[PDB]
């Protein structure tokens, strides 16, 4: 689960070489279907993703 | 030589002790409002591409 009520079971363990790699070499470790947003309207997860990426990038800690 | 009823009182006084109101200044908060989260100055990129 996330901190926004988006609970779900673990359905697969996707091999690390079959995951979509980014142009920076990275590779996600969680894949989250984008269809839980439209009906549940948890816009706080889409802001937490950006806040946490900015934190990990700048060494900061946002509130 | 006994006690008899006398004339009815003509008025009543009720005493109470009361202090007064000061000026309205309405000093809401030490550091007031919800101060906004903001940009650290300069920052700089902490990541580069390969090549």
């Amino acid at each position: 689960a996330s901190r926004h009520g988006q609970k779900g079971i673990l359905s697969r363990l996707w091999p690390a070489e079959d995951m979509p790699f980014t142009e920076s070499g990275m590779v996600p470790d969680i894949l989250f279907n984008p269809h839980g947003f439209p009906s549940r309207m948890t816009i706080g997860m889409l802001i937490e993703s950006m806040a946490g990426k900015s934190a990990a990038l700048h060494g900061l800690c946002h509130d | 030589g006994g006690l008899t009823c006398a004339s009815a009182p003509q008025g009543t006084l009720r005493i109470l002790e009361g202090p007064q109101q000061s000026l309205s200044g309405s000093p809401l908060q030490p550091i007031p409002a919800s101060p906004p989260p903001q940009i650290p100055p300069g920052l700089r990129p902490r990541f580069c591409a390969f090549g």
